[PDB]
């Protein structure tokens, strides 16, 4: 490809999809670089929770 | 008789349902009468410890939030010299306002006082609503007693309080020397001349 210096290119990128009996896409949400911390309340609904981890 | 030397009284002070009642009645001995809480507000039972070979009365007095008793707890705190916020880590609007009862208290209460900070409930360890070392920082720079106060199976409170009747006792416990008596003679038959 080419960009000269303004000039954007939309790269069109093909992939497959995912399957979701292949992986559980519900496993340990987050996960924190270094163990432990405060353990605070999480203070989200269950559902929210669950949007989240999915579109991480 | 009575028999005692010094009374101190500690209000225990916190929002209403974070746990200060449960967390007395294991801990003190007992108050020999149920009683009621609401009736005239504010309860109040005992504990006799001894510091330094002098014997100490405390009397806790914990009181109660309905919002009725305005006026009626502004006068309970009047002459209070030991203090205890209690907050609880589950629920979380308590903390918000441990700062607004530490600032009432430090109106009105005494010239100097010395406050506790305890952490009831601590048995469902698994729902903190405040991290604990906020908490003990908050502690830190205001000069408070800090304890995990955890609920059953716990001694966090018999030896903090003990140690809040010490503090409370070097900041009253000034001075005193002997009272031996032996001094004796002077026993004649009293040849006397006015």
């Amino acid at each position: 490809y080419h960009v000269e210096a303004s000039h954007t290119s939309r790269i069109i990128v093909p992939i497959k999809k995912i399957d979701y009996k292949k992986y559980n896409f519900e496993n340990t949400p987050i996960p924190r670089i270094f163990p432990g911390r405060q353990f605070i309340q999480s203070g989200l609904n269950e559902e929210q929770t669950i949007e989240m981890r999915q579109k991480f | 008789g009575y028999d005692y030397d010094y009374l101190f009284k500690i209000v225990l002070i916190g929002d209403s349902g974070v746990g200060k009642s449960n967390l007395l009645s294991r801990f003190t001995t007992d108050e020999f009468n149920i009683e009621s809480k609401s009736t005239i507000g504010v309860e109040f039972a005992t504990r006799t410890i001894e510091v330094e070979n002098k014997k100490i009365k405390a009397q806790i007095w914990d009181t109660a939030g309905q919002e009725r008793y305005r006026a009626i707890t502004s006068a309970y705190y009047r002459g209070a010299v030991g203090a205890l916020i209690v907050y609880d880590i589950s629920k979380s609007s308590s903390y918000e306002n441990c700062n607004h009862w530490l600032t009432e208290l430090r109106e009105n209460a005494d010239d100097n006082v010395a406050v506790g900070l305890i952490g009831n409930k601590s048995d469902l360890a698994h729902l903190r609503a405040v991290p604990t070392d906020e908490a003990k920082n908050f502690a830190m720079e205001n000069q408070m007693l800090f304890t995990e106060t955890s609920a059953l199976n716990s001694d966090n409170v018999d030896k903090a309080f003990r140690e809040l009747i010490v503090a409370i006792f070097q900041m009253v416990s000034k001075h005193q020397v002997d009272l031996s008596g032996s001094g004796t003679n002077n026993m004649g038959s009293n040849g006397a001349p006015k």
